[PDB]
């Protein structure tokens, strides 16, 4: 009874529960703790759930079900009253604060006034009653806060002209975001609010140290805590506004950086020109300033004591003073190595080693110095390196520091950098900064170029924060487009700081152009600026950017920095060219690099290290099989001396541990000596490379450490708590665990790398086939993670490609300049707010889905050291140390090495994942989760007797192995056989519980049981292994089971096992069984539902329903024609719960598709686990088909992003919403998809990934042998009409069938792309020679056999080109008719001029040449006097072609496509026709600018037209109307449907629906629902509606339009009119 | 052992600098130096008068432009290309001179 | 343990692998010359 | 008026400053405006029909680009703009950009070391004509050098 204890006590907390109230400058009371209240809720939610899954749930379900509803309406209403709350907070403090906006913007001034009005309110009454339950029981609250949270949201976007004032008032301002500036505005007051805001506005400044009082600015603090404290602190009570003592503050820091550098070097000047120094007092100097005083301190006094020891030598003859010098620097060295070997604090060991990295520097020049014999300062040897001049003397604090570099100098900006991490001087970077001091010399910019990798945006920032510059990266992409530019520049231009658009290439060409302009005019202004004749009482040089007169600071400057000869890459226009100095970065330095990094570190061998290292990273990179996701750059061997110096730390801290726990004995000096660096190194190196190596690699790469480092080995330790951690996720997730050489070893060893190399980088990417456990490694990973350390963590999956760069980024209006956030940066800025604390969580963003440098590009600056997001409009994203980007992808061949060199690799093989594992997964699923207890039993005795198969070296694995050997339409996969095999057997196991089901007296026997479940496991394997390929396939494999198994199997000599089913008895029954000779009724003879069973009808039949009863995706692959939408639909028909929509994919088919599609026949709705889209009919299953799924283009990199959706909504159960970046879940929808095979022209193979979930099945050509019987059978039904000729039919279905294999034979798709012949062709010949012979009531065999050559004329000679193939065509139907029907006179029944017509008797008989002629002329004066007086000349094919219009528009749906050249009288002779068939004749009027909006009234004209007033109308249509591809989309939809899914929405939909439900009135029809009446409105339309298609006979362009619009080759009757003859 | 003995064309190898890297670290064990330690000495000479040691590897193929090698010499010539009859490369100790 | 051997493998790999693609690629363009087989989207580009 | 081509503000100002200096007589030039052909054809089809001041003068400085309008190309009057066919054109060409009051300076070496720094510039460009053996790969020495 503990159930209501619980509830009792939930009851009471709640109760008891009150609202926390806090003040706010005596105006209300605020809402505190959210934290509090959100896991309480969420902890109560999961005690609920937890007792529903308890079996006592039922007595107290309703108690439970009512407080669900109440905790989620608490969730509902404090899931928006905390964003009311802080919105209203940090709007408040604006619309008080500041008296310019009520003037400038007085009408949402007032908005807002009256919105705090009802804000105040709703907490007043709040205030009465601080319960939580008498607060959520108001009346429209949540729709109270639903409306204050949208005013509010609207005012907020209407704010930003005081925003770009206030940016013009405070210069720094320009690199804060829109909400990020409102906050800083309104909480002004409250300073607290603003340290989160710091560290985007200052080079270093992460937030502000405070008084008591929070009035007066003490100093500043950098990120890692290193604090410096103003000598006069300001005080913001004296200067409320931000701006005015946001300015204070930096110029207070700038000069309490002066006075504190001043300090130090006169400090310091003691330990410089000084014999020996005390460590004590060294130490005790490093930790008294700060990290970049200490290093321009160390820097002055070197310099100085450099140029002083040179002015001793000017006689040349005089001693040599530079060897006290170097002395001096060797000693200062020695004393901080030996201070690294011992433990340090962090913030002091960063600068010990940033000291380390500055004196090994200074001692290589003046070890050059010296070998030089330098003996003059103004040599050219002394003045290229770059040296530092300090001026004691200067009355301004700023101007004391004088940086010089060749005859190039600069001034100390005294920005506060924090603690960055330098750079090893390399030779590299010393050519980098003359040539980049001369540029700037020259008020030129830098342009370091060079492939990724080389140090190139490093080296800029290095150089910037040499001189004290505030240093932006902005990683460029091509929506940087002017504007965004221009106010970049401006903002640069203003604070005075240095731009880095590094990838600057990546913009569009003409966007390089357009910025050449405001790169030279600002240079320009510079140039003038530096001027000495300038002086600082005239105003400072304006220039002009956007149109707008801008303070242009003399410290500012742009570097660009760009990766030649790469994907997605321009080329710079030379007049913008000549403004950078480049410079070529191509082989850094590394081996310098790696010493000095291991000197810092604490290695005493570090020569002996980094020369055993360098050489390494080079064998590797020669010798290592040469892979796409391979990389041994400088960013390689960075990563890997980090990792290593991060080992020897935690090795001497366990060293230590040890040494303390037993006994008392440590010693520094002890452990330094005794520490195998050897060792450590190689851990490192094997911690970093061997995850991203392949499996005949690692051994390699084993051999080489073993050669270059010999005597040391690697041995990993054994994670222990992590293991059974991973023991017990794979336990709950039905996961195959297996240590070391066990089954599931290598997987769990993959897992453990991802551990690691989660642990040591920010961004990853699990590489690896389809089908290698990536998405299993990863999500086990994370909930080992959240079950061990005791941290929450979540995910975001987002798929890149499955939704297009601007809804994945955002975008920027170029209208008004507003930013929308995407998917990944909505949910990035989501994370960095912490609103509901998602900073406490371990957040993993994963990437899965293709990767080309288009769009992973923009996430350079977030995988590199800066850990920053640009975006167009100058904001910056910091990351969190909680974030990882994650990057599930199957191959890396698109991308470009600077993502390569990013992202720690870990290479999944498909030997990862062992078959043995997917078999004991699914046997584990199967015993484990109902299919629906009864269900139970049944199921694990099924797994129970498959046991035996489903094992190594089984019957299934052998099979599978045999089956990548046969040929398949579509690539074959081992994850798509072993799905579809799962999925057919829960379905004989939901087979076997409908047998149970049926007979309750008698359930069935274990006997019974067992032999079913094996011949449906053998039956099973035979489809699944084999069901995407021939018939010749499908019997070799059935041949290889019936060798290698051991079940009982069909009996049959010659007749192969795929013709057998598995009977719920449990025993082999042959198809044909079910195979009757049904006689058709004779007038429902070839109708569109129609099907004569075959035994691949009823085969494929029962495949497709044991497929989709599983709701399980599937795609029919065939030739066009074969049957495959006719299969479907006669499947689905034994499914009544199952409703099918029409998709009609194209070449430029998009998700707005199925978006649309989803719109018009779903729904979203809010639920407490999030929005589910759910069709609107209750109870039934939205099934999707896509009959042309293979055609959207491939991208330049492999994609497709309509199939990346489908594959997104079908792996992950959703898909994301882009207008609020909801994710949604699908709920009763599954897909089917059609396709040709992809080796016919302008078919596309599907992506491996995509085929995994999705079983194929092949639908080839019906055989001669399942022709005849079908047709026999359509021509025995249709026969009956003419008792005389009832003997007749099997020679006409023979001669039928002979003649379309021969058409098939002659003419194929490489001749000419509409040469396609299928059984849809005997279709319609049926379809017509019945409708010829419906009216009459007696006919002899010649005018039989007149119709059957008339209608093979009709068919086969209409679409042909070439006039050989025509005379072909006549020669054949000649001798054909002679073959199959002797004995009858051949002139009446094939006299040439075949011709019928309806127009000289009610009824469809042969008509003369010559009184057809004379009606034409009477109907063409009719013509004449009433519609169109253009005069024509008859001739015989004029007659032919109107014949032929006139049959096509008395067909339902009935399309035509005119194919000859222009001026041949299409448009007329379609008009003429149609005006004797009383179609209204329909063009559009197309002007220059016409565009897709009037295509679409002009749609929506015509449907109403045709479906509402029905009205015949004959839509004629030219491609010199086609001016985008939109036309043709919307017309391949319309023609293939009927309707248009999306064509009509809003108020056009309800008009719509308002004219159909008056059609249906006129007609009688009682229809009020919108679903049957848009049917019957798609009825009317299709019955109504007919298109006329013009085109001129084009080569190519008939190719084109066969893909970019399929429908015109299925639905449209194809007639060649071609030039005249 | 015959792997080393043989003569191999460097052009027609997929990867010659992967070639080089291999003779390299094999004569590296052989010696149980380091590879900064080990620079080249190469021999250019006739195939029929060649001798290899434990050090050397046979090249044929290598193309010179603008020079003739007469006895392990260069000499500017006016000929676009001089074929080198067989290079034999050796890996020794640095020697820093 | 012989980095001689470790190069000249993945030589003779690549080597065998795509002499075999060539040949392959090349019988299948014999075969299309003869009319044996039909044409398939990278058969007629190789064609091209 | 120097105006580049590539935006849309560009195309408005690029306007504007031809009318304006069709009727002042001042110069305008539109650089790289090889990447706007259609408007090309627009500014070729407003030119044609056009009454422009005596000393109005239009420079389109564009690259080599098959895309520009043949119409615009027999409209206007073709320059080429291309590396010196040899060493002593192209000394002759950089003694003529560099103005003559500049060399005749103060120290009465200044003279030759421009004469220095002019033959080295002619080699230096004069062999990147022989791309495998002059040097690696076509470098961009050029007037900013
Ligand atoms: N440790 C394991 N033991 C047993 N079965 C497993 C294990 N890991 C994964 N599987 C199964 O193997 C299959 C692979 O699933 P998963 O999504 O992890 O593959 P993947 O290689 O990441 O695929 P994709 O390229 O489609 O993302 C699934 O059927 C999964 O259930
Ligand atoms: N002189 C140097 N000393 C130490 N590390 C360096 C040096 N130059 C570059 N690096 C490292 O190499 C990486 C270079 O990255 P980055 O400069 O962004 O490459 P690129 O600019 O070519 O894209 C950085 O992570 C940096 O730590
Ligand atoms: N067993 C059969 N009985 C009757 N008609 C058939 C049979 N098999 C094929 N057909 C004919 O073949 C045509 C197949 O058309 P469809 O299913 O649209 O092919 P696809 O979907 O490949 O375009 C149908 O019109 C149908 O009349
Ligand atoms: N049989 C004919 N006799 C005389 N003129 C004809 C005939 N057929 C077409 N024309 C001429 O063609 C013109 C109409 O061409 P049109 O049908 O619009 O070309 P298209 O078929 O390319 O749309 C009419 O002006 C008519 O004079
Ligand atoms: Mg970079
Ligand atoms: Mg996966």
């Amino acid at each position: 009874m503990a159930l209501e204890e619980f509830l009792k006590q939930i009851r009471e907390v709640w109760n008891t529960y009150e609202l926390d109230l806090v003040n706010y400058q005596n105006k209300c009371r605020l809402i505190r703790g959210w934290d509090d209240l959100f896991n309480k809720v969420k902890e109560h939610i999961n005690s609920v759930s937890a007792m529903k899954l308890s079996p006592y749930y039922k007595v107290f379900e309703e108690d439970a079900l009512s407080w669900e509803d109440k905790l989620n309406r608490i969730m509902a209403l404090f899931d928006v009253w905390i964003d009311v709350q802080r919105r209203w907070v940090y709007l408040e403090g604006i619309f008080t604060g500041s008296a310019d906006i009520k003037h400038l913007l007085p009408v949402e001034t007032q908005r807002f006034q009256s919105i705090s009005t009802e804000f105040l309110a709703l907490m007043k009454k709040v205030s009465k009653s601080p319960l939580v339950m008498d607060v959520l029981n108001i009346q429209g609250v949540q729709r109270s806060l639903e409306r204050l949270a949208d005013l509010l949201g609207k005012i907020q976007k209407a704010l930003g002209e005081y925003l770009e004032r206030e940016r013009s008032s405070f210069p720094r301002f320009y690199f804060v975001g829109d909400e990020d500036l409102l906050e800083i505005i309104g909480n002004s007051k409250n300073v607290a609010k603003l340290q989160k805001h710091f560290k985007k506005m200052f080079a270093g400044v992460s937030s502000i140290i405070l008084n008591e009082d929070n009035s007066v600015v003490l100093g500043i603090s950098s990120r890692e805590g290193e604090e410096v404290m103003f000598k006069t602190p300001v005080s913001i009570t004296e200067h409320p506004k931000i701006n005015e003592w946001l300015t204070l503050v930096e110029k207070e820091m700038r000069v309490t950086l002066a006075k504190l550098l001043a300090e130090s070097v006169t400090e310091v000047e003691i330990f410089g020109k000084a014999t020996s120094i005390d460590p004590n007092t060294y130490i005790t100097w490093i930790d008294k300033y700060q990290a970049q005083l200490v290093v321009l301190s160390a820097q002055i006094a070197w310099s100085e004591n450099v140029e002083t020891a040179l002015s001793s030598m000017g006689g040349g003859g005089d001693a040599a003073p530079l060897h006290s010098v170097l002395s001096n620097v060797e000693v200062t060295l020695n004393v901080l190595a030996d201070s690294v070997l011992m433990e340090q604090p962090p913030l002091r060991r960063r600068k010990l080693e940033h000291l380390i990295t500055e004196l090994v520097h200074q001692r290589d020049v003046t070890r050059s110095l010296i070998k030089s014999k330098i003996d003059n300062a103004k040599s050219f040897e002394w003045l290229s390196q770059m040296r530092f001049y300090f001026d004691p003397k200067q009355t301004d604090v700023l101007q004391q520091l004088s940086i010089q570099m060749a005859n190039a100098k600069f001034n100390y900006g005294f920005e506060y950098l924090g603690v960055q991490d330098k750079l090893v001087q390399t030779p590299l970077t010393d050519r980098c900064y003359l040539t980049m001091t001369q540029a700037l010399e020259a008020r030129l910019g830098g342009s370091p170029f060079g492939p990724a990798g080389t140090g190139k945006t490093e080296s800029v920032k290095a150089l910037g924060h040499q001189l004290g510059r505030f240093v932006l990266v902005f990683n460029c992409d091509e929506t940087f487009d002017f504007q965004a530019m221009g106010r970049i520049f401006v903002g640069l231009c203003q604070v005075g700081a240095w731009g880095c658009f590094d990838e600057f290439n990546r913009l569009e060409e003409r966007m390089l152009s357009a910025v050449s302009q405001q790169v030279q005019c600002i240079q320009e202004a510079l140039r003038e600026h530096s001027n000495p004749n300038y002086d600082k009482t005239s105003a400072p040089i304006t220039c002009e950017l956007l149109n707008k007169q801008v303070k242009v600071s003399p410290d500012m400057a742009i570097f660009i920095t760009m990766n030649p000869g790469y994907a997605g890459r321009s080329n710079l226009p030379d007049n913008l060219k000549k403004l950078f100095r480049s410079l070529a970065m191509t082989k850094p330095d590394r081996q310098l690099i790696a010493q000095v990094m291991l000197y810092s570190q604490g290695f005493r061998t570090a020569e002996v290290l980094a020369n055993k290292i360098v050489p390494f990273f080079k064998l590797c990179d020669e010798q290592l099989s040469s892979q796409s996701h391979y990389d041994f750059g400088l960013r390689a061997l960075k990563s890997v001396l980090v990792s290593a110096g991060n080992v020897k730390r935690e090795r001497i801290q366990k060293i230590k541990r040890e040494k303390e726990e037993r006994g008392e004995a440590v010693d520094e000096g002890e452990i330094a000596e005794n520490l195998p660096e050897q060792e450590i190194l190689i851990q490192s190196v094997c911690e970093t490379m061997v995850p991203k190596l392949v499996a005949e690699d690692i051994p390699l790469l084993f051999s080489l450490l073993s050669d270059v480092f010999p005597g040391v080995q690697y041995h990993r330790g054994e994670m222990t708590a992590l293991r059974e951690e991973l023991k017990k996720v794979c336990q709950e997730m039905y996961l195959t665990y297996g240590d070391g050489e066990e089954v599931g070893g290598m997987w769990v060893e993959k897992v453990l790398q991802l551990y690691q190399i989660t642990q040591i980088n920010h961004g990853l990417m699990m590489v690896g086939p389809s089908g290698s456990g990536k998405s299993m490694a990863w999500r086990v990973l994370l909930k080992a993670l959240e079950r061990l350390e005791g941290v929450e963590g979540v995910a975001h999956i987002i798929d890149p490609k499955a939704i297009s760069k601007d809804h994945l980024y955002g975008t920027l209006d170029p209208n008004t300049r507003e930013w929308t956030d995407g998917l990944f940066t909505h949910v990035l800025r989501k994370i960095i707010d912490s609103v509901r604390g998602e900073l406490q969580k371990r957040q993993w963003i994963v990437f899965d889905g293709d990767v080309d440098p288009e769009w992973v590009e923009n996430l350079n600056s977030v995988l590199d050291d800066n850990k920053l997001l640009t975006l167009p409009n100058g904001e910056r994203l910091s990351l969190p140390p909680n974030v990882r980007i994650m990057f599930e992808v199957q191959d890396l061949k698109y991308a470009t090495l600077a993502t390569v060199s990013r992202c720690g690799m870990v290479w999944f093989s498909e030997d990862v994942l062992s078959t043995d594992m997917i078999f004991n997964n699914f046997l584990a699923r199967l015993r484990s989760i109902p299919l629906d207890s009864p269900m139970l039993q049944i199921q694990r005795d099924a797994a129970t007797i498959m046991q035996p198969y489903f094992t190594s070296n089984g019957l299934v694995t052998k099979a599978l192995e045999h089956a990548f050997q046969l040929e398949h339409i579509m690539d074959l996969t081992r994850l798509r056989c072993l799905g579809s095999l799962f999925s057919m057997l829960h379905q004989a196991c939901r087979n076997v519980a409908q047998y149970n089901a049926n007979h309750p007296d008698f359930p069935m026997q274990i006997e019974q049981l067992e032999r079913y479940i094996q011949r449906y496991l053998v039956y099973a394997i035979l489809w699944s292994l084999s069901g995407d390929s021939r018939l010749k396939m499908r019997a070799e494999l059935g041949e290889y089971i019936r060798r290698i198994t051991t079940v009982p199997l069909p009996t049959a000599p010659n007749i192969p096992i795929i013709d057998y089913e598995v009977s719920i008895s449990g025993e082999w029954s042959p198809w044909q069984a079910k195979v009757p000779q049904i006689e058709v009724e004779t007038h429902k003879v070839a109708a569109p539902d129609v099907v004569v069973p075959t035994l691949d009808t009823v085969r494929h039949e029962a495949l497709l329903y044991t497929w989709l009863a599983e709701h399980k995706p599937l795609v029919l692959c065939g030739p066009p024609g074969s049957g495959k939408t006719m299969t479907l639909f006669s499947a689905l028909r034994a499914l009544p719960d199952m409703e099918v929509v029409g998709l009609n994919f194209s070449s430029a088919t998009t998700p707005e598709l199925l978006l649309k599609t989803f719109d018009h026949y779903c729904e979203y709705r809010r639920t407490p686990n999030g929005v589910v889209l759910a069709p609107v009919q209750l109870g039934k299953w939205l099934v999707l088909f896509c009959d042309e799924i293979n055609l959207p283009d491939m991208d330049k990199y492999g994609t497709q992003r309509v199939i990346s959706f489908i594959r997104q909504m079908v792996e992950h159960g959703g898909f994301y919403r882009t207008s609020d970046q909801t994710w949604v879940k699908l709920e009763r929808i599954q897909f089917v998809g059609a396709c040709n095979p992809p080796t016919d022209p302008g078919r596309k193979p599907l992506s491996h990934r995509f085929l995994r979930h999705v079983p194929v099945v092949y639908v080839d050509y019906p055989g001669p042998a399942s022709l005849t019987q079908i047709y026999g059978t359509f021509n025995r039904a249709m026969l009956r009409l003419i008792p005389s000729l009832r003997t007749y039919a099997e020679p006409l279905t023979a001669a039928m069938v002979e003649f379309y294999t021969m058409s098939q034979e002659r003419f194929t798709q490489d001749t000419q792309p509409h040469y396609i012949y299928s059984p849809r062709e005997m279709t319609r010949w049926v379809r017509g020679i019945f409708e010829a012979l419906r009216p009459l009531e007696t006919l002899p065999v010649e005018g039989l056999i007149r119709i059957w050559a008339h209608e093979a004329l009709r068919l086969f000679q209409d679409r042909l080109v070439e006039d050989e193939e025509r005379r072909w065509t006549d020669e054949n139907i000649d001798t054909v008719a002679l073959k199959h029907f002797p004995n009858i006179d051949r002139e009446k029944a094939m006299s040439r001029p075949i011709l019928y017509s309806n127009w000289l008797s009610k009824d469809y008989i042969p008509v003369d040449q010559e009184e057809l002629r004379d009606y034409v002329k009477a109907r063409l004066k009719v013509f004449y006097e009433e519609e169109l007086d253009v005069p024509l000349v008859l001739f015989n094919e004029v007659l032919d072609h109107v014949l032929r219009i006139d049959r096509i528009f008395r067909q339902p749906q009935g399309h035509l496509l005119l194919i000859g050249v222009s001026g041949a009288g299409k448009t007329t002779l379609s008009r003429f026709v149609a005006w004797m068939n009383g179609l209204s004749v329909y063009q559009i009027k197309v002007h220059r600018k016409y565009t897709g909006e009037d295509f679409d009234e002009d749609l929506r004209t015509v449907l109403r037209r045709s479906g509402c007033k029905n009205e015949k109308i004959a839509f004629i249509m030219d491609e010199s109307n086609v001016l985008d591809s939109g036309f043709l989309e919307r017309m391949n939809t319309l023609l293939a449907n009927g309707e248009v899914p999306g064509l009509f929405e809003g108020d056009e939909y309800a008009t719509l629906m308002t004219q159909c439900k008056e059609g249906a009135q006129k007609e009688g029809l009682m229809l009020d629902s919108h679903e049957e009446l848009y049917k019957w409105f798609t009825s009317q339309v299709i019955r109504n509606l007919h298109v006329v298609f013009t085109m001129n006979p084009s080569s190519e362009g008939l190719k084109d339009r066969a893909a970019t619009s399929p429908a015109l080759f299925n639905r449209c009757v194809l007639n060649w009119f071609g030039d005249w003859s | 052992k015959e792997l080393k003995n043989i003569h191999v064309c460097l052009g027609g190898l997929f990867v010659p600098e992967a070639y080089i890297t291999a003779t390299r670290q094999y004569v590296a064990q052989a010696n149980s130096w380091s590879l900064e330690e080990l620079c080249l000495e190469v021999n250019v000479t006739t195939s029929q008068g060649a001798t290899l040691d434990a050090c050397s590897f046979g090249v044929t193929g290598l193309k010179l432009q603008g020079a003739t090698c007469n006895n392990n010499k260069l000499s500017l010539s006016n000929a676009i290309s001089t074929a080198l009859p067989l290079t034999q490369l050796r890996w020794v100790k640095q020697t820093n001179t | 343990k012989d980095p001689l051997f470790r190069f000249f493998e993945r030589e003779v790999k690549m080597g065998a692998k795509l002499l075999q693609d060539v040949r392959q690629d090349l019988a299948d363009v014999v075969q299309v010359c003869e009319g044996k087989k039909k044409q398939t989207n990278y058969l007629r580009t190789l064609i091209n | 008026t120097s105006i580049a081509i590539g935006s849309a503000e560009g195309f408005n100002q690029a306007d504007k400053a031809i009318n304006t200096a069709v009727k002042s007589g001042r110069w305008v030039m539109l650089k790289n405006v090889h990447l706007a052909p259609g408007w090309l054809m627009q500014l070729e089809k407003k030119l044609h029909s056009l009454q422009p001041h005596a000393c109005f003068r239009l420079f389109l400085t564009m690259e080599i680009n098959p895309k520009v309008p043949v119409n615009l190309l027999r409209a206007g009057r073709i320059f080429v703009f291309e590396p010196p066919p040899g060493v002593k054109a192209n000394m002759l060409r950089t003694f003529s950009s560099i103005p003559v009051s500049r060399i005749c300076k103060s120290p009465n070496e200044r003279a030759r070391l421009y004469f220095l720094l002019a033959w080295f510039h002619a080699i230096i460009q004069e062999r990147l004509r022989y791309a495998p053996l002059g040097w690696s790969k076509k470098y961009e020495f050029g007037e900013s050098d």
